[PDB]
């Protein structure tokens, strides 16, 4: 029965503000409380200052704590809805202590953001002016809703704003792939929230009597197996606007099989192989070879410099070089590795003299390519 | 004649020709599934609604294929096989298709809003992370006044992620769109009129110093096209190409525009140093913004060098206790009781004189240029108020006197 009170409590704090907004600007058009409180609200969010930066990563990790309890919701019970007594849960009295956090931050911003219709209808609005009154009803009726309070879970996309504000993502692949990352884990907890609650809401054309009891986890699971393009149907939606909702998010998640899992997965597999550095015992020698470093330039070298015929020598050749080896070389590379090392790497680079220890080396041997475009360009 | 744009049109193409064909799939698959077969007298037959068949040819475009609701006639089964075929075959454009055009909009589209109090300057050419860096690192440095200029950034290119991480720790006082100072639109958008100046920087390292002049005097020709007044500052990689600029009929050197050329600034410096070792040294730390980091691990002589790197060059009037010195004795008293190098002085026509004997003499309001630490050094020889409050040799201890 009572349920839709706690979602027009969203629609009219949306609805009361915007139309406040509008008739601001028509009074306007037809005709410190001052610029100083917009750049201060703004370095605040932004990090510029320690106390923003203290508040902005608080902000961060609340709404991971808020989450949680959203989880811990989902988990517990059966219904979606429930007519407890509101004093009566620790989690539901905390999880108020952060939603009015948020509800102080919003503020903060709708400063920076200068008091204006496109900051009203930008995407973290939503996400709050539908989880603070929801929680607000809960205080005046003793009853609780899981109530699109999954929406939390879009907060967490403020990892890469937090992590470039304190700056410590240095790379372009790593706030690449940690944009992506995170875009991911929000939206498919998002959207499981929102099928979930659509299922175990039943449709509200035939009474709510159409319902289907999942758990958060199911819904987790289901468009994990949709995402992919699996779908066993061992889990299948079964309201109408449950499969509406399906219908959408397939036609966005082949749209998101641009980037995502193929891109993520060549980022991360463009790390370096041959990284790292040499370890120099007392007893052996090693030489640095340089220079020309290929299959048939390497099998030559080594052919001759590790002889049969040779003296019993126990000298180490370590390779220094700007690419990748290919699977020959890495094969060549492998049959000797008791007396052969690989780094990537130039002697163009103190660092890499250094990872190949180049002071104890014995002598460093630079080979060319006889075979070059221009013979006075490789000398 | 509503659809201006090719790409416009091939979307609106590809968007009606899907919702046509998938509308159309699921009233006859409805149709096959809900009469039954011919072959069985109709009496194999299933009752499917037209939304349960979108819904199973939307599974089934998707190839998700749940199975919850499936094909059971042989005339809808066989359908449904004609039916993957084409529809993998429409894989080929379509929603890869889609996604692709629906993603080439512009990102940085839209325009500047200028405040009354706020000034800002716009600046164009080579943009580029260590460009863009370079410039901010000595724009917004500390050592520099505390003045609020905004920087509106106007480049015809995407930024790189590293870019747009830069813009996002500055987004207080740095903007950044879309569009090239060629178009008078782009010249609008970024308010160039009421804009305090506009710097037009240079591709140092590209493949021909004298292409790279030619398109930075276009720009500096479409600016001053576009209003005569703005003061141009404009890199310049070869000095036989300023002439050029020299012409464009609103360069006014006394206005404002500038033309640094870094091969006149180079080679410039490099001879000084022949006539003084090191001089080029000197220089360059001097304009360059830099505050000292004492360090363990830096050697007695780095050290020495690292403190003298800190020091800048920055401009000032000269308090009214200064009045009718000498210019010696003034820098005397700078050095000893400021703890300030004067070099040099304004003297009003306005002409720069540089270390001017006993002859010449402070005026009132006169501007000196100093060697000091910052900005906030420099101060002190504006709020200095002789015998009347200045006497004790904490420097630090000197600030706006009663009178
Ligand atoms: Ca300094």
């Amino acid at each position: 029965r009572q349920w839709y009170s706690f979602l027009a409590s969203s629609l009219v704090t949306f609805g009361s503000g915007l139309v406040v907004i509008i008739i601001y600007r028509i009074v306007l058009w037809l005709c410190g409380w001052m610029t100083e409180a917009k750049d201060w609200a703004g370095e605040l969010i932004s990090g510029q200052t320690t106390t923003g930066r203290i508040l902005v990563g608080l902000v961060f990790l609340l709404s991971i704590a808020s989450l949680i309890i959203y989880f811990i919701d989902a988990s517990t019970n059966t219904s979606v809805e429930t007519c407890l007594p509101w004093s009566s849960s620790t989690t539901q009295q905390v999880d108020l202590a952060f939603n009015v956090f948020f509800m102080i931050y919003f503020f903060i911003r709708f400063v920076a953001a200068n008091d204006k219709l496109w900051f009203w209808v930008e995407l973290f609005s939503f996400v709050d002016y539908f989880t603070i009154p929801p929680s607000f009803v809960a205080i005046y009726l003793d009853r609780n809703w899981l109530g699109l309070r999954f929406l939390r879970a879009l907060r967490l996309m403020s990892i890469p704003d937090i992590l470039t504000y304190l700056n410590v993502l240095k790379t372009s692949t790593l706030i690449r792939l940690v944009q992506l990352v995170v875009s991911f884990v929000s939206l498919w907890l998002t959207a499981a929230g929102f099928l979930h609650l659509l299922e175990n809401s039943g449709d509200p054309f035939f009474d709510f009597g159409n319902a289907q009891h999942l758990t958060y986890w199911e819904c987790l699971y289901f468009l994990m197996v949709t995402m992919s393009t699996v779908g066993f149907g061992d889990i299948f939606a079964t309201t109408v606007l449950g499969r509406t909702f399906v219908v959408i998010f397939i036609m966005i998640f082949i749209g998101l099989a641009a980037s995502f899992i193929p891109e993520i997965a060549e980022i991360l597999g463009k790390r370096q192989k041959y990284g790292g550095s040499y370890k120099k015992e007392r007893g052996k020698r090693h030489v640095v070879v340089c220079g020309y470093i290929t299959f048939d330039s390497v099998s030559n070298f080594l052919k001759d410099f590790l002889h049969k015929d040779r003296e019993d020598v126990d000298v180490e050749i370590v390779f220094l070089h700007k690419g990748l080896p290919g699977l020959e070389l890495e094969g060549l590379l492998k049959r000797h590795f008791t007396q052969v090392e690989y780094f990537w790497g130039s002697v163009m680079d103190a660092n890499d003299l250094e990872r190949v220890k180049i002071q104890e080396a014995d002598a460093c041997l630079v080979l060319a390519n006889k075979y070059c475009q221009d013979p006075d360009q490789e000398d | 004649n509503v659809l201006k744009t090719s790409t416009l049109i091939r979307l609106v193409q590809l968007v009606v020709s899907f919702v046509s064909l998938w509308l159309t799939a699921a009233g006859f698959l409805h149709l096959l599934e809900n009469s039954g077969d011919p072959f069985f007298d109709f009496g194999n037959a299933q009752h499917l609604t037209y939304w349960e068949c979108l819904y199973f040819l939307m599974v089934t475009m998707s190839t998700v294929g749940f199975g919850d609701i499936f094909a059971t006639t042989v005339l809808g089964r066989t359908f449904v096989v004609i039916f993957i075929m084409i529809f993998i075959g429409l894989a080929a454009s379509f929603i890869p298709e889609i996604a692709e055009i629906l993603g080439k909009r512009q990102k940085y589209g839209g325009s500047y809003k200028k405040e009354r109090g706020k000034r800002h300057v716009v600046v164009c050419g080579y943009i580029t992370f260590d460009s863009v860096s370079n410039f901010l690192k000595d724009f917004l440095h500390k050592d520099r006044e505390d003045v609020d200029v905004e920087i509106v950034f106007l480049h015809k290119g995407l930024p790189g992620l590293e870019l747009e991480g830069l813009l996002k720790r500055h987004f207080t006082q740095v903007e950044y769109f879309w569009g090239s100072v060629m178009d008078a639109n782009d010249l609008e958008r970024v308010k160039i009129q009421e804009a305090d100046a506009c710097l037009v920087l240079a591709n140092k390292y590209c493949q021909d110093p004298d292409q790279e002049d030619a398109a930075n005097i276009m720009r500096v020709i479409s600016i001053k096209n576009y209003h005569s007044d703005i003061k141009v500052i404009v890199q310049l990689l070869q000095y036989h190409n300023k002439a050029y600029l020299l012409n464009i009929p609103s360069w006014d050197w006394k206005r404002g525009d500038d033309a640094v050329c870094v091969a006149e600034l180079k080679l410039g410096f490099i001879a000084q140093s022949c006539l003084a070792p090191g001089f080029s040294t000197l220089m360059a730390n001097l304009f360059t913004m830099r505050s000292y980091k004492p360090t363990p691990e830096m050697s007695q002589w780095q050290t020495d060098y690292m403190r003298g790197t800190g020091m800048e060059m920055y401009t000032e009037y000269l308090s009214s206790a200064f009045n009718a010195l000498t210019f010696p004795e003034a820098a005397e008293l700078c050095f000893s009781k400021l703890k300030l190098l004067l070099l040099a002085i304004e003297v009003r026509e306005s002409t720069l004189a540089i270390n001017p004997g006993p002859k010449v003499k402070i005026e009132n309001a006169t501007q000196g240029f100093f060697i000091a630490e910052s900005a906030e050094e420099v101060k002190r020889a504006f709020y200095y108020c002789k015998n009347c409050h200045a006497n004790v040799s904490d420097v630090r201890q000197i600030k706006k006197c009663k009178c």
